[PDB]
């Protein structure tokens, strides 16, 4: 029940990430894919709780 | 970036609407910016935005002149990035691309400045225009035959293209029948501001008189056709 | 704003040969993080510009092996083991600090062919277009290498500035062979008042400058 | 029993038009209470059957939308928006009385896309072939559409039917054309008393059929 | 359905032995039944059970020939069911589904007829044979190029895998290094009872000379592995 907007470089590596993303350091948000021609695995689902 | 809209002739009094748009990306997670390029060799950074996902909008990085004249919004919607001008003082060609920076954290960044990472994502298709003249229709004049050079059996030729506005389809030779020899070159910008074109094309000699030339020349804005025969 | 100039010419680049080209800030970098931050570009005419080495020693964005950026400090530099046909255009080395964000200037680095004779072209005037009131007679260079060359119009043995255009295509998908054509735009009363008209071309290539001269009237 | 005949069941459709398809009962089924007694299907070649509608008009199993039926009656029918790649699949008719539920016969669903010219390939046997006694010459298209077509077999211009036989691969995923290889074996006796061996191939989208000739004792 | 057990060549005059496996499901509260397809146009619905949990009479559903020759049994223990012919009079294939029924209630049906809502659970897996007891090892021929369709310096060289029993063969060109053009035609059913298939891949002739094209051909039930090259 908590909502953090901490959208910051992941520090996976040794290697520290201050701003820049290297090989070892990503983004943890990665972007949604619709199209309407897609399955039942990949159709969207809005979801209220 | 794949397609973007705007451009044509605007006066310096008017105003100008930018919008580049893309396909599915993560357009809202990513800053963008626009960058302007002179006819030679070197850009200028013109434009940028912030993202809202990562914080406030209120980190915006402008220069004088486009604080001055020049803003730029965003939708929050679409895939869709705005620039709006008012003023235009000394602005004559430029691309306005739709680039994006590569970082999709924001660190230590004040109003001021600070660091970007890298910009992968350029795009074109916007042209500006100043000149009031309208479009005008090409004229298409025959280049006579000549056996100079190396090869007395073989005779240049070629079409001379004068008094048009805006860049015309490549010149086809014979309706694309014929393509060794067939060169198009790139235009030049007259004293009038009406580009100038001239192709040409390498027959032998002995085909001169047995084989006809005919040069195709056709424009996409006035919807011109000409087809002119070249004889010696 | 930092003065920033890499090389505001064409720099011949002969293929199988390494190129390098420097440049020097007048701040120091590396005060925002202990990384450097300077990114470069490569810029193709025509459709795109290509990203290669992003901020530090680093690849990213499919570059190939052969770029390698280099130098710390006041001292820049690049690495190409072998150049291409794809290599050919404009470079920018581009700090990542300064917000007024103000540009250098590219570096040509196309491949140096052997050379190759010119083929000078001649086109008088034809007479539809003289009727018009405008003359218009261009000066033709076929399989040509290299780009650079001094041509004027020379009429009557005095020169003519002013009135020509240059116009130069791309490189050839065949024999990466170029084509310079030199238009000379000019009015009728300033045309039929002369009568001997002639190009000059200059080329490192050739041994002696070659000049084709006319006379105007005669088809 | 019932027979459950598909009308429409050759038809070539292209993306963008919809289409219909039907199925008649020879048994009343207005015996329900509000729930209509049909259901139809989607059987994908290959791996396994779907579900789109099941009795009445309603939606179930993720279906998408773009799939709608309708009837009541001795009419019914199946209206599709518009139909894409992933819809290459037969359908079917069923209704929910007589136990011994006999399915009726299906389509095709051969989709009318772009044509795509046919690559007529010859493979003559080979002396390794030819020294078991059994001679194979294989006709082959390669990347052709639709995938409807007429392979012929001549030898000394005669039609030879009852010993060729064709194979047909699925719909591409790249270019989505299908390859169709036609097989004529023969014995070695029938094999050595001609010579011309030629296949002709007919095809929706050239106005001719083209013959392929060949002849024994080149490599 | 997830897996199905079976899959054979059996004589007529023996038992025929089918059944269906399952996993992580509500199969137990649902009637499964069996549907089977022909290589010609038309299903056709073979068998049907319900479950005791409906109640305690089971609703036996057949039709003429499987009430003949036919019988079904239900574990009702575990994730299965079992289909059982006692004779086969005429079965040359049959894909014998495991569909099942999407009508979790039984209501207004006798011993004679009932309705059924739909079927959603459809499994593939069992194929079916009455063909001879023995197998044969492939037959590889290199099939010599020739540069006359598509581009013509292209030319299409395959490996022609003849006279070989059951279907599965696999050809693979350079170990898996060329697959660009390469296309394998599906296996054919001759008088015989043997099995033909066609593969070729469409290479450039300048490399003809020089590249070497090798096809891997492997047979996993006679063991048979051959790896042959063509030239031409």
């Amino acid at each position: 029940f908590e909502r953090d907007i901490s959208t910051e470089i992941y520090q996976a590596g040794n290697k520290p990430c201050n701003g820049v993303a290297g090989f070892n350091c990503y983004f943890p948000l990665r972007s949604y894919s619709f199209r309407p021609t897609y399955g039942v695995g990949h159709q969207p689902y809005r979801v209220v709780v | 970036q794949l397609v973007e809209s705007g451009g044509g002739l605007v006066k310096p009094g008017g105003s100008l609407r930018l919008s580049c748009a893309a396909s599915g990306f993560s357009f809202i997670t990513y800053n963008m910016n626009w960058v302007r390029q002179a006819p030679g060799k070197g850009l200028e950074w013109v434009s940028s935005i912030s993202s809202n996902i990562l914080s406030s909008t209120s980190y915006i990085y402008y220069a004088d002149s486009v604080k001055g004249r020049f803003t730029i919004s965003r939708d929050d919607a679409a895939n869709s990035l705005f620039l709006q001008m008012n003023s235009l003082r000394v602005e004559d060609t430029a691309q306005y691309y739709c680039a994006r920076t590569r970082s999709r954290s924001v660190r230590n960044c004040t109003s001021a400045t600070c660091p970007v990472d890298a910009f992968d994502l350029w795009g074109q298709g916007t042209m500006v225009i100043v000149s009031s003249a309208s479009t005008k229709g090409p004229s298409v004049f025959p280049l006579a035959p000549s056996s100079k050079s190396t090869s007395g059996g073989t005779a240049a030729l070629g079409c001379l293209v004068k008094d048009y506005f805006p860049e015309p389809v490549t010149v086809s030779w014979n309706s694309g029948a014929l393509t060794s020899g067939v060169h198009t070159f790139p235009a030049v910008l007259q004293s009038s501001g009406l580009y100038s074109l001239s192709s040409v094309v390498t027959v032998p000699s002995s085909s001169l008189g047995t084989q006809t030339y005919i040069c195709n020349v056709n424009h996409k804005p006035s919807n011109t056709k000409v087809d002119k025969k070249v004889e010696p | 704003d930092i003065v920033l100039t890499q090389s505001p010419l064409s720099l011949p680049v002969t293929p199988g040969e390494p190129a390098s080209i420097s440049c020097r800030s007048s701040q120091s970098l590396l005060r925002s993080n202990g990384y450097n931050y300077l990114d470069w570009y490569l810029q193709k005419p025509g459709q795109s510009p290509h990203l290669l080495i992003y901020l530090g020693s680093n690849r990213a964005s499919g570059v190939p092996d052969r770029f390698s950026g280099s130098g710390s400090g006041t001292d820049f530099t690049l690495k190409i083991s072998r150049v291409e046909a794809e290599d050919v255009g404009v470079y920018y080395c581009m700090q990542a600090l300064q917000t007024p964000y103000t540009f250098g200037q590219g570096t040509n680095l196309e491949i140096k062919r052997t050379v190759a004779a010119p083929s000078v072209f001649i086109f008088p005037p034809s007479d539809e277009q003289l009727k018009s009131g405008t003359a218009s007679v261009v000066c033709l260079l076929n399989n040509f290498y290299p780009r650079e060359a001094k041509v004027q119009w020379k009429v009557d043995n005095a020169l003519q500035s002013g009135n020509s255009q240059e116009s130069v295509t791309e490189q050839d998908s065949k024999d990466s062979t170029y084509s310079l054509s030199s238009t000379l735009t000019l009015s009728k009363a300033d045309y039929e008042k002369h009568k001997v008209y002639a190009c000059e071309v200059t080329h490192q290539g050739l041994s002696s400058p070659v000049t084709k001269s006319f006379n105007r009237g005669e088809c």
